[PDB]
């Protein structure tokens, strides 16, 4: 059964930009790709309905080509509406199969986060609940590992991360980590830190506080 | 026996949807007209749905008439309930139940019957939040924090608008308690703390709840 | 302009099983192969399952293929997903989407899609009860309360069975928290609080947690 | 169509021939059912057509009228009669039910022994206060609680539970815990609990002051 090799998994690029994607079928297909875009938590939208063939009420910035095995897509000069993922699709008559899509985004040097670490409000506190926020500012690109580390114990599975996309001024990534404790737990121990690595970073990055201090 | 299994119960709010489904053995579904009842409150039974042989006929008691909608699925022997719209009144057990007779017939009693599944439609249909300062140790970061809210979005800003550059609102994320929380943060000059007073006028729109936060050095 | 309205997602426990729906708007789907698919929390779209026109032939994606059944109504233009037993890698959004083109043919792509709804499976499939005293201030009352346990059922027992005049082991309650908590009581003559030692003993096979509790004044 | 039942409670010993009787608002001819329901289980057919008794039904159960008027007697009531009871009108395809009649074995008034817990210390600590009332061995079923925090009238904060019939003195009891933060409960001190029930010429009250 056909896997599609779509390439590249991130493109960098900015405002103006034509930019070139390329799908490579794990087996050969008779030319039955199409191509999506997906914003981030929509839904796809289609762009092209058969490899080179673009769909009706779609940009004319759009194209693309197929081989049987090889294929891509391209866009002839990205506009800020374009900053979105890339999907292609091999269609049979009652399945489909996707590429891991080419996540399209807008370029700058690599930027290191600015770490900042939070303790629990004493408000949140006495309600009985600590929820420890970890925040990495501004960085470029997306890729980066944060690890709670409570009395020197490396934790595991109880924080949650959320990514704001890029920024309207300075195209940067922002990362923020909750690690949640009952107020019970979080009384039992002291030092609470957060450790950073990135594509910036020529080592990790850790936060700490003292609980009370 | 004959063999029903009810799927899909459990908590949900008002205001909510679900669907239930109920799955068979023991017998094929195709040749009989197929039910979902539920036991209210009070220990009485209600009739919620019927569906008849071939989906020819829908039914509905009126007081889920036009919010849910019954459907069936021979050919794998599955039937369905949507509940678009539950209100607290749609608290109870359901069950899926086979209309039957040893010698089936145009108009007959129920028969056979799944063991059910319990629905609660808590009243929390808009849960307000709860907002907490997250308060400043050059640049100094400070920031709000919401926990305890459903539906989304709650919404957020800086003294009414005066303050833009280095403000960012956090996408929410979804506890184990089933409510969302999130943060909004700024960053701004270290030398502007003693100076400025930094609030958070913030909104959670399904609830209409507004509040506000004054977030200051500790 | 075309629409499709996915409903009955939120929050799951592994192995728990939830179904959802797809309804549609401006258009009727018995025309149409109908289509779920997903995005997990790595971003990309997995495709999930497809029925047919005509409710002929149903698939799946393989790792869903067996555990999951599609469904349809070609007459209230409704489509269905029962998800028996989910996996924690089952969380996503779920889409519904319709095969489709102006001209329809044996093979087109997917144009027109719903806005999609969250699916959270929670990776903690049973979980094991507290167990705390409630303690005996004639006849006086002791008892065991059993909390935050997760399925059904717990039961208990005092002294290890040899305790059963007068023991009242409740119905469980549904908190709103979605877990079961349970009150397991017994009279004894108060003239034994001193020197007779009482234990409730509290299984919950389904976590296999076993907790034997003392019960004395406080 | 619309349907009446009654009588809504009926307290009889075993071994006695007892009649239910189910009226509709119009003439239903004998297009009506009637059904057994237990406790936490889906309602069982017992007869169909006014009097046609289902396959397996124990022939003490009985139905009969049409019209308006029909009746549903059990002669001889054994310890697995004492159930829920339901006539169900029926029609080609639809059905309406009637509010039901519950049956329980008869025993004199018993008032409730009522008795106040605070919450325990270990779980005050968590931050979640839980005090229980409980209302113990009394007959008939109907009792109602209501709680008092300073004298304030309790509402939307409790939940309640009641036995079914003990089996060697056919009481009930009842439990209903009143549910607080810990930020909520240390606001007010008394914490009362007032029954009424028919057994009680006036209300009962027990209470605590917090702490």
């Amino acid at each position: 059964d056909v896997v599609m090799t779509q390439s590249p998994s991130t493109l960098s690029a900015s405002v103006g930009d034509t930019i070139t994607i390329t799908c490579r079928a794990s087996q050969s297909i008779e030319t039955w790709l199409a191509w999506y875009q997906q914003k981030p938590g929509k839904a796809p939208k289609l762009l092209i309905y058969k490899a080179s063939t673009l769909k009706t009420g779609v940009p004319s910035r759009f194209s693309g080509s197929g081989s049987g095995t090889e294929f891509t897509l391209t866009i002839s000069g990205l506009q800020f509406d374009d900053f979105a993922t890339y999907h292609c699709q091999h269609y049979a008559g009652y399945s489909a199969t996707f590429g891991q899509g080419t996540r399209v985004e807008i370029k700058r040097t690599v930027a290191a986060p600015s770490v900042f670490i939070f303790p629990p409000s004493d408000e949140q506190l006495k309600s009985g609940t600590a929820s420890v926020v970890c925040l990495l500012n501004n960085f470029y690109p997306r890729e980066a590992k944060v690890q709670w580390k409570v009395d020197n114990a490396l934790q595991s599975g109880n924080s949650q991360e959320s990514v704001t996309e890029q920024d309207s001024k300075d195209s940067t990534y922002s990362l923020s980590s909750t690690l949640t404790l009952s107020k019970a737990d979080y009384e039992k121990h002291k030092v609470y830190a957060c450790e950073v690595t990135h594509q910036g970073l020529s080592s990790p990055v850790t936060k700490s506080f003292n609980r009370g201090e | 026996e004959v063999q029903l299994v009810e799927s899909g119960g459990g908590l949900v709010k008002a205001g909510g949807s679900l669907i239930l489904s109920c799955g068979v053995s023991n017998f094929r579904i195709s040749a009989h007209t197929m039910n979902w009842v539920r036991r209210v409150p009070g220990g009485g039974l209600e009739w919620v749905a019927s569906i008849s042989t071939s989906s020819t006929y829908r039914d509905y008691a009126d007081a889920v008439k036009g919010r849910f909608t019954v459907s069936r699925d021979d050919l794998e022997d599955f039937v369905y309930l949507q509940m678009h719209k539950m209100r607290v009144e749609d608290t109870a057990i359901y069950y899926c139940a086979r209309k039957g007779s040893d010698r089936l017939s145009d108009n007959d009693p129920f028969d056979a019957w799944g063991p059910g599944t319990v629905v609660t439609v808590s009243p929390a249909s808009t849960k307000g939040p709860s907002v907490f300062p997250l308060a400043p140790s050059g640049t100094a970061a400070l920031g709000c924090l919401v926990k305890d809210y459903f539906p989304e979005p709650v919404t957020v800003s800086w003294n009414s608008g005066a303050l833009t550059s280095g403000v960012h609102t956090f996408p929410a994320v979804l506890q184990s308690s089933g409510l969302y929380s999130l943060s909004s943060v700024v960053t701004v000059p270290s030398s502007s703390l003693g100076t400025q007073t930094y609030i958070c006028n913030v909104n959670h729109k399904p609830s209409n709840t507004k509040v506000d936060k004054k977030v200051e050095p500790k």
